[PDB]
């Protein structure tokens, strides 16, 4: 069926012509990847684009042992 | 259909056979095959048709 293998390519370059993501999203492409994002985000964290590492540690204090001797 | 498409049908159905012997048939017709026609010489079953646009799901299969 070449006469097809011609009509799917044909319509597959009618796709290559695009200005915003989707043709025909609407309503619904439009909830559906903000929906999705939000996933890869809610149960994951906060994260922000390039903040680096801010933080600070605070090592063991050490004591000293009391001792009469001798 | 016509007369020029339809008696080679049923002169090339008989090439196939060669036992010496008069052919008949029967015409069914369906619309939801889109683009072909599928026969039946007993249980022989060469299909040409619309069921190639379910074919190429080996474009969406990986």
């Amino acid at each position: 069926v070449q006469k097809l293998f011609v009509d799917k390519i044909r319509e597959y370059r009618t796709k290559r012509q695009t200005s915003g993501g989707p043709v025909d999203a609407g309503p619904e492409y439009q909830q559906d990847l903000d929906r999705e994002l939000f996933k890869l985000k809610q149960m994951y964290g906060k994260a922000d684009m390039n903040t680096f590492p801010n933080f600070t540690f605070e090592d063991p204090k050490f004591e000293a042992v009391e001792k009469p001797q001798s | 259909l016509d007369e020029a498409t339809l008696t080679e049908l049923k002169t090339v159905l008989k090439s196939f056979l060669s036992k010496g012997q008069i052919l008949k048939l029967e015409v069914k017709v369906d619309p939801s095959i889109m683009g072909g026609m599928i026969v039946r010489i007993g249980e022989k079953y060469v299909d040409m048709s619309a069921k190639t646009k379910i074919q190429k799901l080996s474009r969406a299969m990986r």
